[PDB]
Order: C-alpha cells, then structure tokens, then sequence
C-alpha cells in the first residue's frame, strides 16, 4: 500500500560485476509532518549483508527519483544463488529511521542477456519464533501401578549457546504441582552436538487420583563448567497445557500400558513459567 | 592432486554411500520384523488372558466343589 | 583429508556388523515368539476344557 | 573449495549421525537379547502350566 | 582434452556432493526407523511382562486347583 | 575390556583394506612389467638389426 | 585372572605389531604407486626409441 | 559375567584371528608377486643393456661412415 | 552341569589364549614378509632407475645416429 518501485538490473560479463540501478519510487505513504516523507533506499546483496549501498536522502517527496547506480563485484557462478534486497527507508533527524518497505529478488528467476528494468510493488518488512529447536520424547502411564515413564529420546535444531560453535545440551526434567517443583532429574551431557541423542528413561510415582493435576516440565539447557548454566528451551505437558502437548498427554492417557513418542517445540522459559504459575 | 586423486575420492565416497544404504535397509527390515512380532505378541497376550480367565473360573468351581 | 573419509567408513562398517547380528537375533526372537504363540493357543484350549470339567465337577460334588 | 567444504560438513554430520546409530544399535541389540532370555523363561513357565493343566484335567475328568 | 578434464573434475565434485546429501537423507531415515524400533521394543517389552505375570497367576491358581483335587480324592 | 578387542579388530580391518588395494596395484605392476619385457625384447632385436645394417653402411661409405 | 591378563598382554603386542604393519603397508603401497608411474614413463620412452630405431633402420637399409 | 560373555569374547577373538590370518596371507602373496616381478625386471634390464650395446656400436659405425 | 560349565569356561579361556598366541606368530610372519617385500622394492627400484638411464642413453645415441644419417643423405 506504500507504493511501487522502479529499478534496473543487468550483468556486465566483461568486468564480471552486477549492475543494479535504482531508478525511482512512486505512491509512497507519508509518515512525516508536511504530508510527505523523506525517503532513501538501501540496497545490498541478499545472500550476505556486507557492503550495503545507500542512496542520497530526498527531502519531502512521495515520488522520489534517485536515478543512481551500484556495482556488486560478484562472479557469474556465485551470482545464481545470490539474491538482491532493496528496502525503502524514511529519514528522521531525531529518531530511528523507520523502514517504509522492502523487496527481494532471487537471481535464479532473473534472466540476464537483455537489460532488465521493472516496477515492483513494495511490501512490509518481516519483524517467527527465535528458538526453532525441537525435543522428542515418549510418555507411558499405567494407571494401576501409577508409574510414569518419561523417556528422553532426542533433540534437534537447537539454538547455538557457545561462541563460534555448537552447543553442549542436557535435559533437565521437573515435576510440578501447584507451582512447586517436586522431583528433579537430568540426563548425560552430550558435548558439541547439533542434534543430541540420549535415549534415557525416567520414572515417577504418580497416583491415578492426581493424574489430572500434575505438570511435567522438560527443559533443554546448555552446559558450561564456569558460572551459571543457561537454558535453551522448555516445554510442559499435563495440567493447564495446550497445543500438541495436551494432545500427547491425552494420547498417553488413552493408551495405557503403552509408550507414545512425540516431538515438541521449545518455548521461552518466561511464558512457560508464567503458565505454570497459574492456578 | 590430479584426476587420479579425485577419482579415488569419488570411488571411496560411492563405497561409503552403498555401505550407508545397506545400513539403512537393515534398519528398515529391523523395524518391520519388530512390528510383525509385535502383532504376534498381541495375539499371544490375548490367548494368555483368555486362559487366565478360564483357569480362574475353573479354580473357583473346584474350590466350591471340594468343600 | 582421506583420514575422515576412511574413519567414517570404518564407523559405518562397524555399525553394519552390529546391525546384522541384531537382525539375526531378531529372527531368533521371531521363532521363539511363534512357538510361544502355538503353545499359548494350546494352553488356553486346555484351560477351557479344564474349566468345563471343573463346572461339571462343581455341579457334581456340591 | 566451497564445493569441497560443503561436502566436508556433510561428511561430519554423517559421522555424528553414524555414531548415534551405533549407540542405538547397541541398546537395541542388548535389549533384544534380554527380551529373548525373558521369552525363554516364558516358554518354560508356559510348558510347565501346560503339563499342569493337562494332568489336572485328566485327574478331574477321572472322578466323573 | 583439457577443458573436458576440468569439467570432468568439477563433475566428480558435484557428484560426490549430491552423494553425501543422499547419505545424510539415508542416515536420517535410518535414525527415525531406529527410534520407532526402540519404541516398539519398549511396548512389546511391557506386554511380555504382563504375559509373565499372567503365567505366574496361572501357576498359582493351578497349584491351588491341584490342592483341591488332592483334597477331594 | 571389549574396547581394546574391537579397536584392535578395527586396526586389522583397516590394514586389510590397505593391503588388498596394494595387492591389486601390484598386479597392475605385473602387467606393466610384462608388457615392458616384451617391448624390451623387441627393442633389442631391432637394435641388433640396426647394428648389422650400420656395419654394412660403415663398410660401404668409408 | 592370570589367564586373562596373559592374553591381554598378547593382544597389546598384537595391537602394536598391527600398527607397525599399517605403517609398512602405507609405505609399501605409496612406493608401489610411484614405481608404477616410473614404469609408465619407461614404456613411453621405450616405445619412442622403438619407433626411432625402426625408422632409422629403414632409412639406413634404404641407402643400401 | 556369564557363559554368554565368555562365548562372545571367544567368538570375537576367533574373528580377530581369522582377519589376522587373511592379512598374513595377503602379505605372503605380496612378497611372492614382488619377487616374481623382480625376476621379470632382471630379464628386462638384461635385454635393455644388450640393446644399449648394439645401439652404441651401430652409432659408432655410422658416425665413422658419414665422415 | 555345573562342573562341566566351569570346565567349559576355563576351556574357552585357554582356547582364546592359544588363539592370541597364534595371532602373535601370524603377525610376526606378516612382519618379516613385509620387511623383505620392502627390501625387494628398493632393489627393483634401483634396477628400474638403471633401466631409465639406459633408455635415456639409447635416446641420445639414436638422436646422434639420426643426425649422421641426415648428414649422409
Ligand atoms: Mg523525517
Ligand atoms: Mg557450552
């Protein structure tokens, strides 16, 4: 809704360099006082954000004309897997320069040979979950003996916690009720692994009369010897649980004398602990 | 290096891929057999529980018969 | 670095040597389970027969 | 060298996964063995009870 | 001869690369198959335990039945 | 300690994998040497013939 | 345990000897390769001189 | 431990002995082939030296013939 | 059953022991065979070098002979 952007694109095979020309922009939304914004466009290679190029700042126009040119000294072989980013910014002298729009162009969709030049509609820049890690385990409950068998199987795509390398993950299991942490368990520490494999079983004494009032808290943490050990992620199943967690719980209940294995997405400890302080 | 080094590299790599593939197939067969045997255990436990019921009722009857 | 290639290869070979043995042991498990199945069927059959006889005997000596 | 390194990373991941596969294969095989011993026990007891119930049924029908 | 040679080398490089990718996929499938295998082993294990308890119960019951039949004879 | 047994086993397997390749390369060496032998025999034959012709030519142009 | 240890020592010696065998196999194979390259060179030169001497003999007998 | 542990120990040990034996036989074959090829090289060098003599005498003769 | 079992265990122990001794002997034979193999490789190597020098000499001589025949024609 902000407006459109006219740009030019072509590749010079004689010098082996990419020629990106910023022609102009149109129908940009106004964010400043006078009824017009102060726009300027930042252009850089999408693959690696290095050596970003910025145009000159135009004062108070919703149809700025830059007619500028930038050169990216990039070979033609590497070019194919490289994208272009053209983002329109609004200049403000006394605050952060808000982004008006952005546009990304894949270099595998681009056809070189003829000089390309087109108008493309601007879109709103992206601000998803940060962790992007997952933990898989199995739940088994037999109501008669009141035994809860939680087998930590394996985690994957965990967030980096160490400097310039992989993480040193270990699983801590808490059993909570009415906000209190009863039992404490943990696993072996697998060092330098992107996907830790444990296959470690834990058992808990849970009566059939309190099965609907128990909380199972699985936490994946990082291990450094020195100082406090931080936390990568955590999820909880049982009382006051929602999503695939409550589903897995209900599968454990519906299937007695049988263990059901499932994956779970790691949430931040703040929200989870905020949920556990409920009731 | 040369083409010989690259060729031997490629060869040993393919060898690795084939060994890996055999490992894979072994795991697949593993899961399969374990599953079928699982069904077998299902029917075993069935027959056993039925047997338990029959035995229990029989024992009750004889126990009431002797006295 | 051929060292890593050959080392990984040795790992794979080892795991293979583990897994084939595991598979054979699984086959043995299949045999044992099958025989146990037959034995269990016969067992429950005899159980039902004995239950019937026990019913007769209870209806006789009480 | 990017071609070569990319491949290198792949081989490293394959190495790790292979190690995990080793551990899993060990646990697998061991538990398979123990379960086999247990099955042997089960067949011993089952044959025992088979004999028990056959003899008992014969003795029971004897008094009829 | 030379051009075809360089292209041959790069070719072998690509082939080995995609081969390693295939390896990663295969060991992933292997990984998951192994996991579910272990799960099955746990389930069937507990089932075997229940079978054992069944056998024990049968044994004790038939012991009692033997007692009653010996008390009747 | 099964670790040492299996480790030594892995060593043996590795050395085997080295040695079989070495042996095949040796066979290739046997081929190359055989062909070189034939080529050398032909070479010395031609050498003797050329020596004779050279004797004739020396006894002609001197 | 003496039976077991004695055997242990044996396995250790076998380990060392196996390592040495590895090194020897490496040196062996490498030198075999280099010698194979040299043999290739020898056959190239030998064929060259074979052609040389055949042509030279023909030219020599030509003037007779 | 038990008899199972001792039996598996014994089995893996025998396996090691067989692998060792194959290694041995490989080394023996190695020495053999290298020796025979050695004799082959003997006769090659023989033929070559003879060829050298013939060539040298021929060259001397032509060299005296031209002048 | 028990006596035969203990005797069986000790038996397996002895068997494994003498087996390892056999291994030591075998890797010794392998060792020596390897050594003499390397020796042969050195000898034959020097022989190959002499062969190469022979070939070079032949080449130069025939080059000269070619020169004389071209000077005669
Ligand atoms: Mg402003
Ligand atoms: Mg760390």
């Amino acid at each position: 809704k902000l407006g459109k952007l006219q740009y030019s694109l072509d590749y010079d095979f004689q010098n082996n360099q990419l020629l990106v020309g910023i022609i102009q922009a149109a129908e940009l939304p106004a964010l400043d006082m006078g009824g017009t914004s102060d726009p300027y466009v930042k252009v850089f290679l999408l693959p690696d954000k290095k050596k970003k190029f910025e145009t000159k700042v135009h004062r108070k126009t919703l149809n700025p004309v830059f007619n500028e040119q930038f050169t990216f000294k990039v070979p033609y072989s590497e070019l194919g897997g490289k994208t272009l980013v053209m983002a329109v910014y609004d200049f403000d002298r006394f605050s952060k320069h808000d982004i008006i729009g952005e546009f990304k162009v894949p270099m595998n969709t681009v056809d070189f040979g003829h000089v390309t030049e087109e108008w493309r509609d601007l879109q709103s820049a992206e601000k998803e979950q940060e962790k992007l890690g997952d933990i898989c385990f199995s739940l088994r409950y037999v109501p008669t003996a009141g035994k809860l068998t939680v087998v930590i199987l394996e985690a994957k795509n965990l967030k980096k916690m160490d400097v310039g390398g992989l993480s040193d993950p270990y699983v801590k299991i808490h059993l909570m009720q009415n906000g209190k942490r009863l039992k404490k368990k943990k696993t072996t520490i697998k060092k330098n692994t992107l996907n830790p494999y444990y296959n470690e079983s834990f058992s808990f004494e849970v009566p059939f009369e309190q099965i609907q009032k128990v909380q199972v808290v699985v936490t994946v943490l990082d291990y450094d010897k020195i100082g406090k050990n931080d936390a990568i992620g955590k999820v909880f199943v049982g009382y006051n649980s929602t999503g695939a967690e409550l589903r897995h719980w209900s599968d454990m209940l519906a299937n007695p004398r049988r263990p059901i294995a499932q994956w779970h997405t790691l949430q931040v400890e703040e929200e989870v602990d905020a949920m556990l302080a409920v009731k | 290096m040369a083409l010989s080094e690259i060729e031997t590299r490629h060869s040993e790599i393919i060898k690795l891929e084939n060994s890996i593939r055999e490992l894979h197939d072994m795991f697949m067969d593993m899961a399969m057999l374990v599953e079928s045997q699982g069904e077998m255990i299902d029917r075993i436990e069935y027959n056993v529980e039925h047997a338990v019921d029959y035995v229990e009722r029989a024992v009750s009857d004889t126990k009431k018969a002797v006295k | 670095s051929n060292r890593r290639l050959q080392q990984t290869q040795a790992q794979v070979d080892e795991v293979v040597d583990i897994m084939r043995v595991n598979v054979d042991k699984v086959l043995e498990r299949d045999q044992k389970l099958s025989e146990l199945d037959d034995r269990a069927d016969a067992l429950q059959a005899g159980a039902s027969q004995f239950e019937t006889s026990a019913a007769k005997l209870k209806r006789k000596y009480w | 060298m990017a071609r070569e390194n990319e491949m290198d990373e792949n081989l490293e991941q394959v190495s790790g996964i292979i190690g995990n596969l080793r551990h899993m294969a060990l646990d697998m095989g061991n538990e398979i063995d123990t379960q086999n011993r247990q099955i042997d026990r089960i067949m011993e007891k089952a044959d025992s009870n088979k004999t028990r119930i056959d003899e008992a049924n014969q003795r029971a029908t004897k008094m009829l | 001869e030379l051009e075809e040679m360089q292209r041959r080398a790069d070719q072998l490089a690509d082939e080995s690369l995609e081969s390693t990718r295939r390896m990663l996929q295969l060991v992933e499938e292997s990984k998951d198959a192994g996991i579910r295998t272990l799960v099955m082993l746990d389930e069937q294990g507990e089932q075997l335990d229940r079978v054992e308890e069944g056998m024990n119960h049968i044994n004790q019951d038939m012991k009692e039945a033997e007692k009653n039949l010996k008390d009747l004879g």
